């Protein structure tokens, strides 16, 4: 079974370095030209680098020229991308892909991708705020200023599942912000307790905020 | 034996034509073509008479689509290119 | 330069979707098309202008001539809803087009949910106004905020949309000081979707 598996992605500081690997299996890795393709979160595909079947010819996009280096180990069935002088704009999912022909630029097989986050931000736990409204009540939770992603939002420790909507995070400055909402029956709140449970695994933080009318 | 030799007749024969870097575009050679070569019809063979040489009576121009693979650039470029193949239809031993 | 694609294409189920890709002398290069579903790697659907790889349905067809390549999807189904990227290795720096999100009708208007700042946050002298945008299709939304009736630009942060099954969800935040919250009569979250506006307001005076 033909496959490509990227690894080496992580959180890194600007000016820092990271080496990405791509393990090929199920086919003769040495007979194929390879490319690295990246995709910034919420954005499009950007070709990064190209390597010949033997490693003789190496091409780079102008945005990575002089900082990234492509290489391959045909004996190990592995493609590499050495990324130096990393910048915030280098933040993306990095895909490893196969060109089926030396005379073609199409991409046959792709890996699942590896995420590279380039940031000067420090591990910050969120500030959690309860959101009360101004036959069904919609309650919210404001999870503000956390780094890195993700946070995990539950309601009443998992008891509330139906009507839970965790909205996409936004990058306020160097930190992330999101909000979660829960639609509950009006006879359930404020009669019964509605609690927001927020965990930030990177800082090992756990916070509960009760939604009280105010 | 050995078996008597039979002259190579002046006729059309399947030949291999190498798609050269020079004929189509003269910018440089450092670009590869796909496919590198194709079959053509050419006049080959000999003439019984001394003075004479095997030559084409009429030719046919046949265009084919190939690809230019430019390597000496910032990135690879796979451009379409049309190449005119010359095919021979009839051959005859002509006086010279 | 750049390979130009419409940011979005909307079609009714069973109709023919046409996604274009424009570039300088694009017809003299080979165009490939990739289909990408959220959280997935791109899939090659068309290579060399019109060729379908094995395992790709007959619905997908392509063409490239002059300046424009076109991906055609006849009998468009829900499973064809994805991002489509054209690709070509040309003389210009961009190997991929900007992408086109393909959406299948019916369209869905956004529903707004707006939250005023908590007492906890006002005690910290800050005020974050929350606007939750849900149940919209296609994904393209424009978010503008208003102080009283005046358009407010500073402190506005709007998320990218995210596919929640068949619809999209997005969020917008307006960060102010507690004094800026108190001084104004109202605040409005205005969402523009398919040329239509949706509004919800918040009033400090309760």
């Amino acid at each position: 079974e033909v496959q490509l598996v990227e690894s080496g992605g992580g959180l890194v500081q600007p000016g820092g370095s990271l080496r990405l690997s791509c393990a090929a299996s199920g086919f003769t890795f040495s007979s194929y030209a390879m490319s690295w393709v990246r995709q910034a979160p919420g954005k499009g595909l950007e070709w990064v680098s190209y390597i010949s079947d033997d490693g003789s010819l190496k091409y780079y996009a102008d945005s990575v020229k002089g900082r990234f280096t492509i290489s391959r180990d045909n004996s190990k069935n592995t493609l590499y991308l050495q990324m130096n002088s990393l910048r915030a704009e280098d933040t993306a999912v990095y895909y490893c892909a196969r060109h089926p022909y030396w005379y073609g630029g199409q991409l046959d097989l792709w890996g699942q991708g590896t995420l590279v986050t380039v940031s000067s931000a420090k591990t910050t736990p969120p500030s959690v705020y309860p959101l009360a409204p101004g036959s069904m009540v919609t309650l919210g939770c404001l999870v503000k200023g956390y780094f890195p992603e993700p946070v995990t939002v539950t309601w009443n420790s998992g008891s509330l599942s139906s009507g839970v909507h965790t909205f996409p995070a936004v990058l306020q400055s160097d930190l992330y912000t999101l909000s979660s909402s829960v639609t509950v029956p009006s006879s359930t709140w404020p009669s019964e307790t509605v609690t927001c449970n927020v965990a930030h695994p990177a800082s090992s933080t756990k916070v509960d905020k009760k939604i009280v009318p105010r | 034996i050995a078996e008597p030799a039979m002259i190579a007749e002046c006729k059309t024969r399947t030949e291999v034509f190498e798609i050269s870097r020079r004929l189509i575009d003269r910018t440089n050679a450092n670009f590869l073509v796909w496919p590198p070569c194709v079959e053509v019809q050419r006049c080959s063979g000999c003439c019984n008479n001394r003075n004479v040489q095997c030559r084409p009576t009429q030719v046919q121009l046949r265009p084919v689509q190939v690809r230019k693979i430019e390597i000496v650039r910032k990135k690879p470029i796979f451009k379409k290119a049309t190449v005119t193949l010359e095919d021979h239809l009839a051959c005859k031993c002509e006086t010279v | 330069y750049e390979l130009t694609q419409p940011p979005s294409v909307s079609v009714a189920p069973g109709q023919t979707a046409r996604i274009s890709c424009s570039g300088d002398s694009l017809g003299s290069y080979f165009v490939h098309w990739y289909q990408q579903k959220p959280g997935q790697a791109p899939v090659l659907v068309i290579y060399d202008d019109s060729n379908r790889p094995s395992g790709i349905p007959e619905r997908f067809s392509g063409s490239n001539s002059g300046n424009t390549a076109t991906l055609t999807i006849s009998g468009t189904q829900a499973e064809d809803e994805a991002d489509y990227y054209c690709s070509a290795f040309t003389h210009n720096s961009d190997v991929f087009g900007g992408g086109t999100k393909l959406t299948v009708l019916p369209k869905s208007t956004p529903t707004l949910t707006v939250f005023p700042p908590s007492s906890e946050e006002l005690k910290e002298n800050k005020a974050t106004l929350v606007c939750l945008i849900s149940n919209f299709s296609p994904s393209g939304v424009t978010v503008a905020w208003k102080a009283n009736g005046t358009p407010i630009t500073q402190g506005v942060d709007t998320s990218n949309p995210t596919k929640e099954g068949n619809k999209f969800m997005a969020s917008s935040f307006l960060h102010l000081t507690s004094d800026q919250w108190r001084s104004h009569n109202s605040f409005t979250c205005q969402v523009t979707h398919e040329g239509d506006t949706v509004e919800k307001s918040l009033s400090p005076a309760e």
